């Protein structure tokens, strides 16, 4: 199989247990340079344990494996263990896990790619997740292309968050959803990945609201069951809270606002709300360069640029 | 080694830190095979910044880390500090270090 889908299992052992600053051990080839070092800088093992997953994850298979087989076997006991029980024998979750991450993946392509992980507000999102209620909701809002799609992916990828929400995470786009028609078969589309089952009998011309309201019973009796107890429904770049008027069903459902008209209709207490548009929510000049090294792909004339957009 | 292990050991700090001696704990565990020379110096060493505050708990806050890190090597090792603290002679803690398991 492979090591790097394996790796993002069990952050929860090196969070607990392993630490960078015992290990520094480098071989040159296997990271680079200053990450055994700007890990350090960046805390002890919340943040720099996921950043070094996501270095670890950036270099290509082989290096994990000398990760695992020889620089770990110097000084980690309890380590050797897990990569050799999990490489080979890949558990029934961990199998399911690979498979909606490969297809979170699948739909994707570019972002899938493209990614640069912009840690400090996924630090400070993915813990509203592990809270979120069966009945509330995250609410995030930014600038105009924040990459707001690119950090709920981002979140969403965590294995902790699929491991909570039982791995059943479903994405909406809001796109032209103005309209008490256009969320019809947004309705119908959600029905149909949830079970690609209907009793198409009860439509009726008379009220395509009615029928709306039917559909939306429907799909909340389909939510009571005992495995969508805990099933991921994302609303991406919500036109109005008009739109959420229906899609409100008491769900772990989380919104990502694009407006501040949105944002701003919903309540602070019942819906947790996360900034963008805020200084410590932007991008590092770290992050910038990493963007700009994802991209131009020079890191020797990566110097070449200036210091400006964000 | 399981979870209790890890609260025994975070919840018994003190006594530990308390009973017993710092370098010959230290002498003892690398002698032991339980550290290397690049965890011994981590261990020994701390921010920097509590040279500072007094000396008097430095040490002991350094002592305080040995536990933190010990916890961290395999289910056996404690039993190694069971053999490494028979070896310190220092007793009073290793029935409190027994106590909670059988």
């Amino acid at each position: 199989y492979q090591y790097k889908d394996i790796l993002s299992v069990f952050e929860d052992a090196f969070v607990d247990n392993f630490d960078c600053k015992d290990v520094q051990d480098m071989p040159k080839s296997i990271l680079s340079k200053e990450e055994i070092d700007h890990i350090i800088m960046s805390k002890d093992a919340v943040s720099g344990t996921l950043r070094l997953f996501w270095t670890l994850l950036s270099k290509q298979e082989e290096m994990v494996q000398k990760f695992v087989e020889e620089v770990l076997r110097i000084n980690y006991k309890f380590l050797m263990s897990p990569i050799k029980t999990e490489q080979r024998q890949p558990s029934m979750m961990t199998r399911m896990y690979i498979e909606q991450r490969d297809r979170l993946y699948n739909d994707n392509q570019v972002f899938a790619k493209y990614n640069v992980s912009r840690l400090q507000p996924y630090l400070k999102l993915r813990q509203a997740l592990l809270e979120l209620r069966p009945a509330k909701n995250v609410l995030i809002d930014g600038v105009l292309g924040s990459g707001k799609t690119w950090v709920a992916l981002d979140v969403c990828l965590s294995y902790k968050v699929q491991c909570k929400m039982d791995f059943k995470i479903f994405w909406l786009n809001l796109k032209n959803c103005n309209s008490p028609e256009t969320v019809l078969e947004m309705l119908q589309k959600l029905l149909y990945q949830i079970d690609p089952n209907w009793t198409s009998r009860s439509d009726h011309s008379s009220n395509i609201k009615l029928r709306i309201h039917s559909i939306q019973a429907e799909l909340r009796r389909l939510l009571k069951s005992k495995p969508y107890e805990n099933c991921l429904l994302v609303l991406l770049n919500v036109q109005n809270a008009k739109a959420w008027n229906a899609f409100n069903l008491s769900c772990k459902i989380l919104l990502t606002t694009r407006f501040k008209q949105v944002t701003d209709f919903l309540s602070a207490a019942t819906t947790t709300h996360i900034s963008l548009d805020h200084h410590s929510m932007t991008l590092t000049p770290d992050e910038v360069k990493s963007l700009l090294l994802k991209y131009l792909d020079c890191r020797p004339q990566d110097l070449p640029r200036e210091v400006l957009t964000t | 080694m399981p979870k209790r292990h890890r609260e025994h050991i975070r919840k018994n700090l003190n006594i530990l830190v308390e009973w017993t001696n710092y370098e010959r704990l230290a002498m003892e565990c690398v002698q032991q095979g339980i550290l290397t020379v690049q965890m011994l110096r981590n261990t020994q060493d701390l921010n920097g910044k509590p040279f500072n505050m007094d000396e008097k708990d430095v040490r002991v806050e350094q002592h305080r880390r040995l536990l933190l890190k010990i916890t961290q090597r395999g289910p056996t090792a404690y039993n190694l500090l069971i053999n490494a603290l028979r070896n310190i002679n220092c007793l009073d803690a290793a029935v409190l270090l027994e106590s909670v398991d059988e």
